[PDB]
């Protein structure tokens, strides 16, 4: 169920930083049951919240320079995440990918391409579930990314 | 060379500074 738990704490982040920035279509709600996951999804929301504040220009502007398209949005999504990665994994690495998939889905949302927001949470769990997975279970999981953060 | 791959560099750099502060 590895992919599923990877989908809902990005859905939970993309949808708790779409509500804050004001476009969240409804209101937010955690869907999140099991008590272990909450907790991983609020650090993680803690934590990309202080690492987007710490580079707000950067993350800002990250989208515009790439300019996403339709076509090139899941490729640039790939090429940017894989070069990130390449030169190695760990968790504050791993909390930028995140926020950059924050971004990008504020990015569809803001410049005419909602529909892409709910790919984005396909999008990265399939990138964790792939590229991440064994890296995360060898680094204890999440709650060796709780320690790292404590 | 590529925005891609200067934006993927860019984050891979934010990511291990934001690191630094929780070994600290």
């Amino acid at each position: 169920s590895q992919f599923l738990v990877y989908k809902n704490i990005i859905k939970d982040y993309i949808q708790s930083r779409l509500f804050n920035e004001g476009l969240l279509d409804g209101p937010y709600r955690c869907d999140i049951k099991d008590v272990k996951t909450k907790k991983v999804s609020e650090r993680l929301k803690e934590v990309g919240n202080e690492l987007e504040g710490k580079f707000k220009d950067s993350f800002s502007n990250m989208c515009e320079r790439l300019t996403i398209t339709d076509t090139t949005a899941y490729p640039t999504f790939v090429g940017v995440v894989n070069e990130l990665f390449s030169t190695g994994i760990n968790w504050g690495r791993i909390v930028a990918f995140i926020v950059f998939s924050s971004r990008l889905a504020i990015h569809f949302k803001r410049n005419g391409m909602p529909e892409y927001v709910k790919s984005v949470y396909g999008w990265v769990a399939r990138y964790m579930h792939t590229k991440l997975s064994t890296w995360i279970e060898a680094n204890r999981s999440w709650d060796g990314f709780l320690d790292h953060f404590d | 060379s590529s925005p891609t791959s200067e934006i993927g560099r860019h984050l891979a750099q934010l990511g291990d500074s934001y690191s630094v502060r929780f070994q600290n």
